[PDB]
RNA sequence: AGCACGGCUGUAAACCGUGC
RNA sequence: AGCACGGCUGUAAACCGUGC
C-alpha cells in the first residue's frame, strides 16, 4: 500500500509532483504545510484555512498532550472534530521540543522527560506515550518520537541520538495500534555528519513505514552544509514514498529543497512572521510596522488572491498594526499563509508542466533582483541536481 | 435623513429611518445599535469573520481617538475613511471618544477639546476638527462637545453651564465652518445633549441644541456605572421631552441589554455595542434569553474549569459561526492556553448573540410584549 | 437683662471691649466669628477649633434647614451635640441666601421661596420657619429672617425690603419659643441710602431684642460708603447692647470697624481662602500654590502660635498643596482662623491698656508698608472718630 | 538593625526589630504595618489629627512617586524629608511606586526605571535614584527595581527573566554608589525579590537577592485582585523559605485584613496600609470583627439612608476620635454634603480600627488564638 | 507603555534583543 | 487633568474666570 502517487517529474532535477492518499481527502504534492500547534491556526477560523485551500495542516503531540489532554480530545471526536477541520492532519511527535526546551528536557533512553517552569508538575514522553497521545487524536499522518539534537551541537551526542532515534522508531512502529487509519512516518535523525545520517538512513528505510521524513535540519547550521543533508537523504530515500523536510518554510528553502526531491514540509515562520507585522511577497517581505508603508495604498501583493489583498491597502494595515485591534495580526496570517500555498501550488504546476527550471529562474529573479544576486548556497544546490540561471 | 415612526409603545420609539448616508438610501431600524469597532476594524475581527456575523448593523461607530493620529494619510487617501478601512457598504458614525475608555476627558479649553491617542494627547480646535471630519467623510459624526462632567464627580453648578454653553458654541461655529465646504454639506451633524445631573442645565442644553439643524442629538454624561443609572433616569425621560421627535437619539456608554432597555422605555434610539466587545475581552459569553469591571448575569465565564468538558455549544440554538461550529470545551481550552482564537470566536458570538436582542426588541415593541422582554433579559446566565 | 458686659472704651474712637455672657460660656468682644454653615468648620474638627480658643462660631439655617434637616437635628441633641461643639453658636436666619442665590430666590411678603436647581423640591422660608429651625438647633444666637437686598441693587427694591425686615423681625420675634436659651438679634437692612437705614435704625431699635446687627453691607459696595454706612449705623444703635456687623472678616475691615464701634463679626473668607490655597499673614496674604514658595523653609508667619506655624514651613505646605492631600487646606484653615482669632484678641487687649490707636498704627505699618500707603478710606473712617496715622 | 523572634506559631514570625533607624534604637515589632501616606503627609491628616490616632505605627511609607519631583527642593533641605514634612520622630521607608496607584510601571529599560508624578513621567537612572535617596535620607528604600511583570498579563518566561536580572544589576549598582557615600551608609537598603509566576524565576530571585548585604527584601508582583491571591500565595511560601530569617520581609499591595493573615501564615512581616485609605475615600467605614473597588465585607458605607438616624458611633467601644465623639448619623450627613471633614473622621477611625487588627494579630499570635482570629475577621459587617 | 532599529525555519514566540 | 496668571467679605465656593 502507497499513500504517494507520482504525477511528474522534472528530468533535469529530482523535483516531484504528486498526491498523497489520506483518509480525510488527497493532497497535492508538494505541499507546505501551516503549524497550529494547539489545536489552532493562531487566530483565523477553520472556515478561512478551509477557503485558503489548505488540506493538511499540523498539531503538536508535545502540547496538545499536556493542554488539553488527550482524554479530552477522545472525547472531542479527536483532533479532527475538536478543532473541527474536516481535512488532513500531521501531529509532530515531541521529538522538536528537545531543542527549542532543551533547557528543560532530560534525556534517558526510556523518553524525554518535560518539566515546565510554572508547574512542578512533569511529564515522561516513551515512544509508547507520543504513539498513544497520536493514535487517541486521530491525526491522519502520526509521526515517530526520535531523540532529537540540535544541528549546532557535535559530540558522541549526535551518534547517540541517531541510534535512540532508531530503537525508539522500532517502539514506536511497536506502538501504533491504529496503522489502518494512521500513517507513522520515521524521521532521519542523522545530524550533519554524513556517516551517521548515512547509517541512519540505512537501517531506517529497513522498517515499512508509510512514509519517511528528514530531521535534525531545522538550525542555523551553514547553509550549504544544509542543502548536501538534505541532497544526502533524499539520494537514499525511496523514491516511491514521500520525502518530509520538517522545520523549513522560508522560500527559497522551499523551491531549492523541492528540487532536492522534498515532497512535505512544515514551518511556524508563516504564521509567526505575521503575528510579529512581516507579510510575505515574492521580493522577500514587509514590514509593515515601519512607517514607509504609511502612505502606501496597494495591497500587500497585487497578485495575491488571498482576502487581505483583495479588500486592504498597506497603509490600512500600517495603521491598523499600531493600534491594539488583534484584526491586524490576522489579515497578516491569512495573508502569509496563502503566499506560501500560491507559491507550492505554482512549483507543482511548473514541475507539471515541464518548466520547474524556468520556474526557478523567474523565482529568483523576483526574490534576488536577478539570478545573479543568488546566494552561493542556493546555486551550488542547484546546480547539482541540474539547474543554472543564465 | 427622515426618521418615520411605526409606533409609539409606552414611552419606547419604533421606526425607521430612510434616507440615511448621501448615497441613495439605507434602511436603519430603530431602536437599534452600532458596530463598535477600534481603528476601524471591529475588534479581532476581518471582514471575512465579520460579514460571518447574522445581522450586522447598517451603521458603525468609529472615534477620533484611533483616527486623528493619522488625519495626515486619510487627508493624502482622498477618499474618506470608509474606504480606507475596507468598510465601504457600512454607513459610518464618528464618534469623539471610545466608550470603553472615556477616562482621559479632552482636558477642554474654550478653544480646545483634546482626544487621547497612542500618540498621546491630540489638540483639536474647531478648525482641526472639521478638518478631520473633511478627510474622514462620515455620515454622521458628534460635534466637538465638552462632556467633562461625568468624568469629575464636583459638577459645581458653574462648571455644569460652561459644559452646555461650550458645547453650544463648538455646534455653531461647527455649523459656520459645514456651510463653507461642499464635501462636509454631506456630513450629518450630530448636537450633544449636555448639563450632567442639573435639570435646568439639562432642559437648556436640550432646547438650544434643539435650535440647531442638526440631524441628530448625542446623549453624553448618563454612561455612569450601573448603581448610579437609575438615578439619572430621570434626567433622561425630562431631556428626550425637549428634543423634536423626527430626530434620533442617541446615548454613549450604554450597552447593558437592562439599561438599554430603560433608555428606549424614555425614548433614546441608539446604542453602541461595546459591552459585547467587554465580555469577550474579560474571556465570557453572553448567555441571556430574548427569545419569545466584575462578570455580569449575563454572561458566563469559558475560563472556569466546569467548561473544560462541556460539549455544548455557547448557547443552544445560536446560529453564529462559533456555536454552531465549536463547543464550550473548546473555547475552554483556547483561553486558557491563551490563543487569538478565542477572542474572534468569543467577539463573534457575542456580536450576534447582542444583534440577536435587539432584533427581538424591535420584535418585542410591535406586539407589546416588552415588559415581558424585560423579564426573560435578567434570567441568570 | 443684658447679654453684653462693657469692659473698656477707647477714648479717642469708638473702639470697645466686652464679654458676651451665653448659656454655652463667656465671649470675649471684639470677636470674629468663624463660619462653619453645615455644621463644619470645613476640615477641622472640633477639637482643632477648641484649640484654637474659638467660643463661639456660626451655623446657616438654610443649608441645614435642608440637609440634614430639623428633625434630625433635633433628635441629635441639637446643633450642639451634633457637631460636638461646647461652645456658643449662632445662626443667621437664611437672609444671605437672598443676595448669594438671587437667581433661585422669589420673594413674596410671606417669605423667600428657594429652589435647587438640582432637586425641583422647593423651600418657603417664612420668619416662622426660620425662628422654627434656629430653636431646634438651639443656637445660642439666633437672627431674624430679613429681607437682604444686594447694596449694588438701586430702587424702591432697597425700600421695600427694609420694610419688609421690620415686618419680618416682629414676626420673628413673635415666632420666638424659646428666648430663655437662645437670643434673637435684629439686622438693619437699609440699603447705601442713609434716609432707608436711618429709618430702619429708629424703629428696629423699639424692639426688645437682646443685640442688633448691621446688614446689607457685604457686597463690592464703594469703600467710602461701606464706612459710612457701618458709622452711621452703630452712631445710633445701643451701646450697652451689641453691635453685630455681618459678611465682613478682612484684616483692614476688621480693625477700622471696631473703631467704629462693631463687636462682633463673622465672614467665610478665612476659610475658602484656605482651601484655595492662601495664607493670611499680617503683610496680607501669602499665595502658597505659587512658586516662590518652593524653597522658603521659615513658617508662614514666626509669630503664629497655630499648630501649622509651629511644625511645617512654606516649602512643605507648597508642595502638599500640589499634591492631592486634602491636608494642605487643612494647615491653612488652621493657621488662617489662628491668625483671625490673634488678630481680635490682639486688638481687645489694646483697647483695654488704652493703645488702641497705637495698635492701628503699628498694624497698619505692617499691612500697608506704611500708614503712608494706607487706602484714604481707612484714612477717613479712621480720621472720623480719632485716629491719624502720623 | 536586628530582628528577633518572640516566637514562630505555624509559619508566623513574632517578634521585634530593635536596633532601627540610625539614630540610637526603635523598637518597631512583627508581624505590623506602616503608615501609609500621600506627599508625606498621611492623607486628610495633620500632625494634630495624626496623633490623635492611639497605635500609629512607629514606620511610615513615603514614596518616590510624589517626592521625587521635589528632588531639587528637598537637596536644598539638606536635612531630609522627615524633618520637611514634620515627621521627624518617624522611621521612614521609601517605596518606588505608590500602592493605591501603581497603574503606569516605569516603561523600565536596562538603564531606566521611571516613577509617575504630577509632573509626568520622571526618570530615574540607578545614579539619578540614589542622588534621590542621598536627598531624602530615609532609614529604608526600596532599591530600583522592574516589577512590570505583575502589571503586563503575557508574563514571556524571557521578561520574567529580565525582571530577575535587572533587578539584580540595579542592587548591585546601587550597593556600590551606597559604599562611596557617607550619608547613604547611614540608609538601609531593601531588596525586591521578583519572578512573577515563574516558580523558577522566583526562587532565583530569592537567593540571589539573599546573597547581597540587603537588609531586608520587598515580595513584589503578589500585588493582585482578590480572587488571584490564593494562586500566588503557595508562590509566596516558596520564596520566603529561601530568605533568611534574621531579615523582615515587606509585601507591595497586601493590605485586606484576609491576605494579610495568609501572608503572615507564609512568613511575611510588614504590610503597607492603603486599605484604610482606600474604604476612606470610597466613603466606608471599617467594622469587622478582631477584638477578643468594589465595597468589601469589611466595611459599611456611611452613605446610606439607614445611617441618615443612626446615632451610635462607627464601631462600639472603639476609642478613636470619631467613635468617641461623632455619629454614624453625622458622618452620614457630611458624606452627603460633601464635606471635608467625612474624610478626616473617616481616615482617622479607618487608621485606628486597622492599627488595632495588627495589635490584636500579634497577641493572637502569644497565645496561638490566630485561627480564631481568621474566623473572627471574615464575620460581616 | 509608546517610538525607532536589529532579530523570527514542524511556536516557553500577539514575541525576543538594543536604545530612548 | 496638569502648569501659569487674575479673582475669593455670615460658603450653589477642596472653587470661579483666562490662557496653554
Ligand atoms: N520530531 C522532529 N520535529 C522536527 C521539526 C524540525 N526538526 C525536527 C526533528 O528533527 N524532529
Ligand atoms: N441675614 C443676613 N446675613 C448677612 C450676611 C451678610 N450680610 C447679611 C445680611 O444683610 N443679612
Ligand atoms: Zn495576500
Ligand atoms: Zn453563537
Ligand atoms: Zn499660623
Ligand atoms: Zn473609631
Amino acid at each position: 500500500p502507497r499513500i504517494m502517487r507520482l504525477v511528474a517529474e522534472c528530468s533535469r532535477s529530482r523535483a516531484r509532483a504528486g498526491e498523497l492518499w489520506l483518509p480525510h481527502g488527497t493532497v497535492a504534492t508538494p505541499v507546505f504545510m501551516p503549524v497550529g500547534t494547539q489545536a489552532t491556526m493562531k487566530g483565523i477560523t477553520t472556515e478561512q484555512l478551509d477557503a485558503l485551500g489548505c488540506r493538511i495542516c499540523l498539531g503538536n503531540t508535545y502540547h496538545l498532550g499536556l493542554r488539553p489532554g488527550p482524554e479530552l480530545i477522545q472525547k472531542a471526536n479527536g483532533l479532527h472534530g475538536f478543532m473541527n477541520w474536516p481535512h488532513n492532519l500531521l501531529t509532530d511527535s515531541g521529538g522538536f521540543q528537545m531543542v527549542s526546551l532543551v533547557s528543560l528536557s532530560e534525556v534517558t533512553e526510556e523518553g524525554v522527560r518535560f518539566r515546565s517552569p510554572y508547574d512542578g508538575n512533569e511529564t515522561l514522553l516513551s515512544p509508547e506515550k507520543s504513539v498513544q497521545i497520536q493514535n487517541a487524536l486521530g491525526s491522519d499522518i502520526i509521526m515517530q518520537l526520535d531523540d532529537v539534537v540540535s544541528s549546532t551541537v557535535t559530540g558522541p551526542r549526535v551518534e547517540e541520538a541517531m541510534y535512540r532515534s532508531i530503537r525508539w522508531l522500532d517502539r514506536c512502529i511497536a506502538a501504533h495500534q491504529r496503522p489502518d487509519k494512521q500513517n507513522l512516518f520515521a524521521i532521519i535523525q542523522g545530524g550533519l555528519d554524513a556517516d551517521l545520517r548515512a547509517t541512519c538512513l540505512e537501517e531506517m528505510t529497513k522498517r515499512d513505514v508509510p512514509g519517511f521524513a528528514i530531521g535534525g535540519l531545522s538550525g542555523g547550521e551553514s547553509k550549504s552544509q544544509f542543502w548536501r543533508m538534505v541532497a544526502l537523504s533524499t539520494s537514499r530515500l525511496p523514491k516511491d514514498k514521500p520525502r518530509y523536510l520538517m522545520g523549513v518554510g522560508y522560500a527559497t528553502d522551499l523551491v531549492v529543497c523541492v528540487a532536492l526531491g522534498c515532497d512535505m514540509f512544515d514551518c511556524v515562520f508563516p504564521t509567526r512572521t505575521a503575528r510579529f507585522g512581516s507579510a510575505l511577497v515574492p521580493t522577500g517581505n514587509l514590514q509593515l510596522r515601519k512607517k514607509v508603508f504609511e502612505k502606501d495604498f496597494g495591497p500587500i501583493d497585487p497578485e495575491c488572491t488571498c482576502p487581505t489583498c483583495q479588500k486592504h491597502s498597506r497603509a490600512f494595515l500600517h495603521a491598523l498594526l499600531h493600534s491594539d485591534n488583534t484584526a491586524a495580526l490576522h489579515h497578516l496570517t491569512v495573508h502569509n499563509i496563502a503566499y506560501q500555498l500560491q507559491l507550492m501550488s505554482a512549483v507543482r504546476t511548473s514541475i507539471v508542466e515541464k518548466r520547474f527550471p524556468d520556474f526557478v529562474r523567474d523565482f529568483m529573479g523576483a526574490m534576488y533582483g536577478d539570478p545573479t544576486l543568488c546566494p552561493t548556497w542556493a546555486t551550488d544546490a542547484l546546480a547539482s541536481v541540474g539547474i543554472t540561471l543564465g | 435623513m427622515k426618521l418615520s415612526l411605526t409606533k409609539v409603545v409606552n414611552g419606547c420609539r419604533l421606526g425607521k429611518i430612510k434616507n440615511l448616508g448621501k448615497t441613495g438610501d439605507h434602511t436603519m431600524d430603530i431602536p437599534g445599535c452600532l458596530l463598535y469597532t477600534k481603528t476601524g476594524s471591529a475588534p479581532h475581527l476581518t471582514h471575512h469573520t465579520l460579514h460571518n456575523i447574522h445581522g450586522v448593523p447598517a451603521m458603525a461607530q468609529l472615534t477620533l481617538s484611533s483616527l486623528a493620529e493619522h488625519h495626515e494619510v486619510l487627508t493624502e487617501y482622498k477618499e474618506g475613511v470608509g474606504k480606507f478601512i475596507g468598510m465601504p457598504e457600512s454607513l459610518l458614525y464618528c464618534s469623539l471618544h471610545d466608550p470603553v475608555s472615556p477616562c482621559p476627558a479632552g482636558y477642554v479649553t474654550n478653544k480646545s477639546v483634546s482626544v487621547w491617542s497612542v500618540a498621546g494627547r491630540v489638540e483639536m480646535t474647531v478648525s482641526k476638527f472639521m478638518a478631520i471630519q473633511k478627510a474622514l467623510q462620515p455620515d454622521w459624526f458628534q460635534c466637538l462637545s465638552d462632556g467633562e462632567v461625568s468624568c469629575k464627580e464636583a459638577t459645581s453648578i458653574k462648571r455644569v453651564r460652561k459644559s452646555v454653553d461650550r458645547s453650544l458654541l463648538f455646534l455653531d461655529n461647527c455649523l459656520r465652518l459645514q456651510e463653507e465646504s461642499e464635501v462636509l454639506q454631506k456630513s450629518v451633524i450630530i448636537g450633544v445633549i449636555e448639563g450632567g445631573d442639573v435639570m435646568e442645565e439639562r432642559l437648556r442644553s436640550a432646547r438650544e441644541t434643539a435650535k440647531r439643524p442638526v440631524g441628530g442629538f448625542l446623549l453624553d454624561g448618563f454612561q455612569g456605572n450601573p448603581t448610579t443609572l437609575e438615578a439619572r433616569l430621570r434626567l433622561l425621560s425630562s431631556v428626550t421631552a425637549e428634543l423634536p421627535e423626527d430626530k434620533p437619539r442617541l446615548i454613549s456608554g450604554v450597552s447593558r441589554p437592562d439599561e438599554v432597555l430603560e433608555c428606549i422605555e424614555r425614548g433614546v434610539d441608539l446604542f453602541e455595542s461595546f459591552f459585547p466587545y467587554q465580555v469577550t475581552e474579560r474571556g465570557c459569553a453572553l448567555t441571556f434569553s430574548f427569545d419569545y469591571q466584575e462578570i455580569t448575569s449575563f454572561e458566563i465565564n469559558l475560563k472556569e474549569k466546569k467548561y473544560q468538558e462541556d460539549f455544548n455549544p455557547l448557547v443552544r440554538g445560536c446560529s453564529c459561526y462559533c456555536c454552531k461550529n465549536h463547543t464550550r470545551a473548546y473555547i475552554h481550552h483556547l483561553l486558557v492556553t491563551n490563543e487569538l482564537l478565542a477572542g474572534v470566536l468569543l467577539m463573534m458570538h457575542n456580536f450576534e448573540h447582542y444583534f440577536g436582542f435587539f432584533h427581538y426588541i424591535r420584535e418585542a415593541l410591535k406586539s407589546d410584549k416588552l415588559a415581558q422582554l424585560k423579564e426573560l433579559i435578567h434570567r441568570q446566565a
